[PDB]
C-alpha cells in the first residue's frame, strides 16, 4: 500500500553526491494548486537532507551532521516553518528560515527602486549560503510572488537579477510556486498573464525535475496526485548514469500526517 | 537537384557545421528542449574531424557546457557590453561556433542589429528561440520575434516530443496548458523539423527522428 | 497577548489553538474550528449583484464590540471604508459570551464609539494604510483585534489606481503580515462582489487569504421554483449556495477542502443560517 | 413576487421613469442602433402625463433632438467643464431626464467618477454604449468599461436586431464582419433584453419585441 | 435591364429638401474594397447634384447655384478636375480640396495632431462658407489620416474633424475604403480596433450606407452596390422620407458603368 | 515636360496615355497600357524567402540608363536603398528603343555613373528622404524619372521605426503625392517580401499604388512535380505564379481587375518571362 518517495535511479531523494560534485548546480520545480498545498513535501525535503531520510513519508536515533537547510517564503512568516520543522524534530541549528513576509512591503518595496529591491533580497541569500557553502539546500516558495508586488517588475528582470545568480550560488536550489493562474476556467494564462507564466516556463527549462501536486480531476481516500517528471535540463552530475525516475503517486494528507500510495 | 537527395546527409553535414549557415535558429518548448540538438551539434561538428572554438552565450545556463571554449553571463551586463564581448572573442582565420542558449531575452527591435554586429565570414551562429516564452503602440508594425527570427535565419530546426505513452498529442497539450506536467516528455528520441535556405532563395523543408543516444537520424513525413 | 480567559477566545476543537467568533454560529461551524483561529484571515466572495455578504461582515464587526462591553472581552475593530454608516448598522442581540445570536432587525445600543471602532480610508496610499493599521493594533495592544474589510475592491470606493497588482496585492501582503506578525491577538474579515474582478487578480487575492468562502444566490429560475414548492412554506425558502474553497489550517498543511453545492444559506428575518443542501 | 407578474407593464414602468432608475445603461450595435429606443422612453414618459426636463449630451449627435430642452455639444469640451454644465441644468424640485447618446467616449477610469458627480435624487440617466466601439498595462485589472457600466448600471436595456429576410443571425454576424451591410437592419421592430437590478440587489432578466411604431411591447 | 439609380422613397438620389430645410444635417457613408473602387460613384452624386439627375448611371445646357466640395486623402486634384471635365460638369459649380499634394510635407517637422485636424477643418470651412446651404460635402478616405497622423485616435478624428465638419453641412458624403475588413485570417475587431472604429462610428452617424463590393460567387459584372439605412435617423420635415434599400450589380468598363438586377 | 519624341515614351493602347517601359516586355504587357503610365507606381509583392522581384527591380532601372545614353531618351534613376551595389547588378542588353530585351547574365558597359543614377538612403528621416527625391526630380527637370525601391522594408536595411504607420505610410504617401505632382515625367517601382508584413500594413501599403503584382514561387511538391514532367525538357520548368492585384488606371475608374493563377513566371537563363497558366 505505503510507498517510499524516491525521485531518483539511485534510488535516492537528494542524493548526496549533489553536494559533493562542485561547481555543479541543480535546480528542482515544485509547483502545487493552492487546495493542495506543499508544506508537507517541503519539510520532507528537509528532512531528507538533514535527518538523512524522508520519515515522515516512508516509515529513530539522536544524529548529527553538517548538512543545512536555508527556507525563504514570499507568503509564509517564519513562525511558520519554525513551528512545522519542530514538530518534525529538525535540529534548529540545521535549518536557517528567510522570512519575506514579515513587514516585506512596508521596509523591502515602499519607496525604492526595482534592483535594489532584487539586490537586497539576493543579499540575504548570500549571507545565508556563506555560512556552509557546499552542504546547503536553497529552498524557496512563492518568489513568482514578486512579480505582483514590484511594480513593473518582468519575468526576466526577476530571473537575470535574483533566481539565476541565486541558483549559480547553489548546490542545490528548490523553487515551489503556486500553479493556481493555470487553472482558471475559461481563462487562457498564455495570452493574458504571460509575464507570470513565463515564470513557470522559464523555471520548467532550467529546472532538472519537476514535481508537481494537483487535486485529482476524476475520494475521501486521497487528496490528490504527486507527478515525478523530468524537467528542461539535464541533471549537472559525474554519475553518467543517474537519471529522474518520472512517477504518479496518490497522497492522502491529513491529521499533520502523509501516505504516497499508488494508484 | 531541386530538393535533397538524402535529407539525413543534408542535416549532418548542416550539424558538422561543414555546410556553411551563418545563422541556424533552433525552435524548442517546454516539452522538449533544445540542449540534446546542441550535443548532436558538438558531436557531428567533432565527429567529422572539425576543432571549432565554441563561444556559449548563456541567458540561462549556469552549469557551463563542457564543450565550450569561452563562457559569456550574459545576465548582468547590457546589450553593447555583449557584443563587445563576443566579439573580441572572435577574429584567413578558423571557424568559430557562437551558441546563444536563448533569443528570448533580446528585445525585439535589437534583434536585427545583434545579427549584424556578429556577423562574420568565420562565425556560425547557433541560436534557441522557445517558442512558448511569451515576448516581453498600435500603429506599430515591426514583426514579432518568431517571425523576424525565422526571417533572418539562414536554417531553421524546429524541435518537437515524440510521444511514447497513452496521451496524444492534443491531451498532452491541454495538460501542458494547466500546468499538469505529464510523464514522457523530453527524451532522447525526438522529432525535427528542418528548413534549409538554400543560396537560391529557396526554403526546403524536411522531417527527422532523431535518436541523440546513438546518433542516427531517420527520414519522416 | 489577551487575558487568558477573555471570553471572546476559546479552543479550537481540531487543533486546540486559539479560536474567536466570526458572529454567526454557522459559519463558525463551516470554518472547521468553532470560529475563526486568532492570526487568520477570512475572504467572502458573493456571485452575482446581491450582497448577502454584508451581513457577515456586520456579525463581525457586532460580535467584537459585544465582547468588548462584558469577566473581560477588551476589543477593538478596525474598519477598511469609506462608508462610515457601517458602524450605525451594527446589529444588536436577539464558553457563555463565545458567540451571541444577533437580531438584524436591531441595532447596538449605544452606537459603537470611537474607543472601540475605528475607520480607515481606502482612498489613502497603501503605505498609509498599513502604517494606520499596525498603529492602532499596537495602540490597543492588550486588545483582540477584528479587522473588516467590507466590499473589497468595490469600484465606487476604490480608485482605478488600487487595481494595479503591486497597489491592492501589495496592500493584502502587508495585511496578511500583520494578522501573521500579532498571530494571538488579530483576525481580518473581508468580502468582495467577484463578478467584476478579473480572474488573475482573484487568484492572487484568494492567495492572501487564510479560508476563502463562497456565496452564490439563486439564479432566477431556481428562485421561481422554490417559491413554488413551499407557496405554503415560505419560511422554508433558501437564498443560494456556500462554496467551501480552503479553510484555516487544513488548507496551508496540505488538505483537500474544497466543497461545493452541499451548504445553502438562508437569510431569515432576524437570523443567517447555513444549512445542509 | 420574486419575478415580475407583468414584465411588459414593468418595462413600461421604467420606460415612463415612473419606477426610479438612476442609471439606466442601452447597449446596441450597427445591426440596430439606440435612438428607437431612446424615442420609446420620451413617448411613454410623456404618454402617463409626466413632463420631464431632458438635458441631452451629445459625443456624436449633430441633429438637436426635438424633445430635449438643453442640449450639450461634448465633442470640444474636456471632462470637468462637461460635468460642470450637466449640473448647471439640474436641481423638492422636479425629476430631469439626462441622456447621454455615446458612453465610449468617457475614458474608463473617468467612468466611476462621471457617474458620481452627477448623482441626484432628481435625475435619471439613460445611456447608451456601443457594444461594437473598441475602447480607446500587465499589471492593470481594473475592469473594462462594459463590464463596469453594467456592475453600475440600475437598469440594462440590451438591443438587438430582429431579422426578417433570408439570412440567419451568423451569416449576418459574418458579413458584418466584412462590412458587406445586409439589407434588414436597424428596423422599427427590434428585440429588448431588460435586466432590472431590484432593492434587494437581485438582478431579474426579460426579454421583448419591441414595435417602435405603434409602441407595443410582448414578451418572449 | 438597365435600372435607374435610387435612394429614396421619393425616387430621389439627392432630395432637394435636404438643402431647404435648414438646420438638418445628413451623413451619407459609402464604403468600398479596393478592387471596387468608387470613382464613378463620386461622379454620379456630383452629377446629380449639379446637373440635376445621374446621368451617367440612368442633354441641354442649364445652370444652378447647386455647388459641391471635393476632398481626398488619397486623390490629387487633376485627377477629379479631368474626371468631372469628362462629364461636363461646370467648374464654377465645384471645388476640389487636395490633401494628397504635398500634404505629408506640409504638416511634419512637429507640427502637432490639434493644429493638422484644426487646419484641414479650416480649409473645409472656407470652402462652404461660400455656398452655404446649397452645397454638398464629398470627402473620400479621411480614414487615412489616423495612419497619417502619429497617436490620432478614432475619437479625436471624430472629435475635432469629422463631426465639427458634419455640423456645418446640409450634405456630407465620407467615401471610405474597407479592404481592413476583409484580410484573409484576420480580426479587424481586435487588432486594427482604432481604424475600425472609425467605420462603426461612421455607419452609426449616417442616414444611409452605400456599400460597393466584388461578387464572393463574371466579365458581364464588376461588384455589387448595396444601399442600406444606418444608423441614425433622416433629418427631415418630410415625415414619409424613407432609404429605399435595395441590391443593384453593376458593370464598370470604358469608363461607363450600367447598374442592373439579379 | 519631355521631349514629344523621347524614345522611352508611347501612347498606351488603352487610354492614350504616355506610357513607359518597365524593362520586361511581358510586364509590359500584363500591366494593360504596354507599359506603366507615367504618373503611376507599381508594387511587386513576393511570397515566400525567394527574390526572383530583385530581377524586375533592375530591369526597371536598367531600361532607363539604356534610354538616357541612346534621338534623345532623357532618364534619371532614383534609387531608394543602402544597397549601391545594386548599380553594378544592372544587365545590359541581348517604337523602336521602347523597350529592350535585357540579358540578366550581362552588365551594363561602363556601370551607371553618378549624373545617370542617383542613391537616397532609406535610413534617413522621412522628412529628409522626401526632400531629396523632390529635390532631384527638380535638378533633373526634362528628364523621365524612374524611381526605384528595391525590397521595401527589408529588415535588414530598415530599421525598426520606419515600421511605424506615420513614419512608412507618412513617406509612400508623401511618394505618391510626388509621382502624381510630376505626372508627366515620373514612374516608380517598388518590390516587397510580403511574408514578414503584418496585414494591416500591407493594406496600406497596396493602397498607396496605382498598381499591384504578386509572385507565388511554387512550393516543394509542384517543383518536384514540374522537375519530374520535365525531367527531358528542362527549358520548359516555370517557377511560380504571377497575381494581378490592381492595375493601373482601370483599377482607380472602378474595374474589378483582379486575376490570380493565370499567368506564370520563368526566370530563363537570360530573360524573365510570364506567359499563360496550365497545369502541366
Amino acid at each position: 500500500q505505503r510507498q517510499d518517495l524516491v525521485l531518483f535511479s539511485d534510488q535516492s531523494v537528494l542524493p548526496a553526491h549533489f553536494f559533493q560534485d562542485s561547481n555543479s548546480h541543480n535546480l528542482f520545480f515544485i509547483t502545487h494548486q493552492s487546495c493542495t498545498q506543499p508544506l508537507w513535501m517541503i519539510n520532507a525535503l528537509v528532512e531528507t537532507h538533514v535527518l538523512g531520510s524522508p520519515s515522515s513519508l516512508n516509515e529513530m536515533l539522536p544524529s548529527s551532521t553538517r548538512s543545512h537547510a536555508v527556507l525563504a517564503s514570499f507568503i509564509h512568516e517564519q513562525n511558520y516553518f519554525t513551528n512545522s520543522l519542530n514538530k518534525l524534530k529538525i535540529p534548529s541549528n540545521n535549518y536557517n528560515v528567510l522570512d519575506f513576509l514579515s513587514d516585506f512591503i512596508v521596509n523591502n518595496i515602499h519607496n525604492k527602486p526595482r534592483d535594489k529591491i532584487l539586490s537586497d533580497v539576493l543579499a540575504k541569500f548570500s549571507a545565508a549560503i556563506q555560512n556552509n557553502p557546499t552542504d546547503t539546500i536553497v529552498i524557496i516558495e512563492q518568489p513568482e510572488l514578486l512579480l505582483s508586488l514590484v511594480s513593473g517588475l518582468t519575468c526576466s528582470e526577476l530571473n537575470n537579477k535574483f533566481i539565476t545568480p541565486l541558483l549559480r550560488q547553489c548546490k542545490v536550489l528548490i523553487i515551489v510556486s503556486n500553479s493556481d493562474i493555470f487553472n482558471i476556467d475559461e481563462y487562457d494564462a498564455s495570452v493574458h498573464s504571460s509575464n507570470l507564466q513565463n515564470f513557470y516556463k522559464s523555471s520548467f527549462i532550467k529546472s532538472m525535475i519537476n514535481l508537481n501536486l494537483n487535486p485529482l480531476k476524476t475520494a475521501k481516500d486521497v487528496t490528490g496526485s504527486l507527478h515525478v517528471c523530468r524537467g528542461g535540463a539535464p541533471i549537472a552530475t559525474s554519475n553518467t548514469s543517474l537519471h529522474v525516475v518520472e512517477n504518479e503517486y496518490l497522497y492522502l494528507n491529513e491529521k499533520e500526517s502523509t501516505k504516497l500510495f499508488y494508484r | 537537384a531541386s530538393s535533397s537527395h538524402n535529407p539525413v546527409i543534408l542535416l549532418k553535414r548542416i550539424l558538422s557545421l561543414t555546410e556553411s549557415s551563418p545563422f541556424i535558429l533552433c525552435l524548442d518548448s517546454i516539452a522538449q528542449t533544445s540542449y540534446k540538438l546542441i550535443q548532436e551539434f558538438v558531436h557531428q561538428s567533432k565527429s567529422k574531424g572539425n576543432e571549432y572554438p565554441i563561444v556559449y552565450i548563456s541567458f540561462e545556463t549556469v552549469n557551463k557546457p563542457s564543450y565550450c571554449t569561452q563562457f559569456i553571463d550574459a545576465t548582468q551586463m547590457d546589450f553593447v557590453h555583449l557584443v563587445k564581448q563576443i566579439i573580441s572573442y572572435l577574429p584567413q582565420a578558423k571557424k568559430h561556433m557562437v551558441i546563444i542558449d536563448s533569443l528570448n531575452y533580446i528585445s525585439t527591435e535589437y534583434i536585427t542589429r545583434f545579427l549584424s554586429e556578429i556577423a562574420s565570414p568565420h562565425c556560425t551562429m547557433v541560436a534557441t528561440y522557445h517558442k512558448d516564452i511569451k515576448d516581453e503602440d498600435w500603429n506599430n508594425n515591426y514583426p514579432d520575434k518568431l517571425t523576424l527570427l525565422q526571417f533572418m535565419a539562414t536554417t531553421i530546426v524546429d524541435i518537437d516530443v515524440v510521444l511514447t505513452g497513452t496521451l496524444d498529442t492534443e491531451e498532452v497539450s491541454e495538460l501542458l496548458n494547466e500546468f499538469r506536467i505529464p510523464r514522457g516528455l523530453n527524451n532522447d528520441i525526438f522529432q525535427l523539423r528542418l528548413v534549409n535556405k538554400r543560396k537560391s532563395g529557396r526554403s526546403l523543408e524536411y522531417d527527422f527522428i532523431v535518436n541523440s543516444n546513438t546518433h542516427e537520424y531517420e527520414l519522416l513525413s | 497577548g489577551l487575558d487568558s480567559s477573555h471570553v471572546g477566545v476559546r479552543p479550537s476543537p481540531a487543533t486546540s489553538q486559539p479560536t474567536t467568533s466570526t458572529g454567526s454560529a454557522d459559519l463558525d461551524s463551516i470554518l472547521g474550528h468553532m470560529g475563526l483561529p486568532l492570526g487568520n484571515s477570512v475572504l467572502v466572495e458573493e456571485q452575482s449583484t446581491t450582497e448577502f455578504h454584508s451581513i457577515l461582515g456586520k456579525l463581525f464587526a457586532a460580535q467584537g464590540i459585544v465582547h468588548n462591553r462584558i469577566r473581560n472581552g477588551d476589543t477593538h475593530v478596525i474598519v477598511l471604508s469609506l462608508n462610515q454608516m457601517f458602524a450605525k448598522e451594527l446589529p444588536g442581540i436577539y464558553y457563555k459570551d463565545y458567540n451571541h445570536q444577533f437580531d438584524i432587525t436591531t441595532r447596538l445600543m449605544p452606537a459603537p464609539i470611537a474607543s472601540e471602532l475605528t475607520f480607515i480610508a481606502p482612498t489613502q496610499p497603501v503605505s498609509t494604510i498599513l502604517s494606520q493599521i499596525e498603529q492602532t493594533i499596537k495602540r490597543n495592544d492588550k486588545k483582540l483585534i477584528r479587522i473588516v474589510i467590507p466590499s473589497l475592491l468595490h469600484p465606487a470606493m476604490y480608485p482605478p489606481k488600487m487595481f494595479e497588482s503591486s497597489e491592492i496585492i501589495g496592500l493584502m501582503h502587508g495585511v496578511r503580515s500583520l494578522v501573521k506578525k500579532y498571530y494571538e491577538r488579530v483576525v481580518l474579515f473581508a468580502s468582495i462582489s467577484i463578478d467584476i474582478i478579473t480572474p488573475p487578480l482573484l487568484v492572487l487575492l484568494r492567495n492572501m487569504f487564510d479560508s476563502v468562502i463562497n456565496l452564490e444566490p439563486f439564479n432566477q429560475e431556481m428562485t421561481e421554483f422554490l417559491e413554488r414548492v413551499y407557496k405554503s412554506q415560505p419560511g422554508k425558502i433558501q437564498h443560494g449556495l456556500v462554496h467551501i474553497l480552503k479553510l484555516p489550517v487544513f488548507t496551508d498543511r496540505g488538505e483537500m477542502r474544497v466543497l461545493k453545492s452541499e451548504w445553502a444559506f438562508k437569510n431569515g428575518r432576524k437570523k443567517f443560517e447555513i444549512e445542509q443542501w
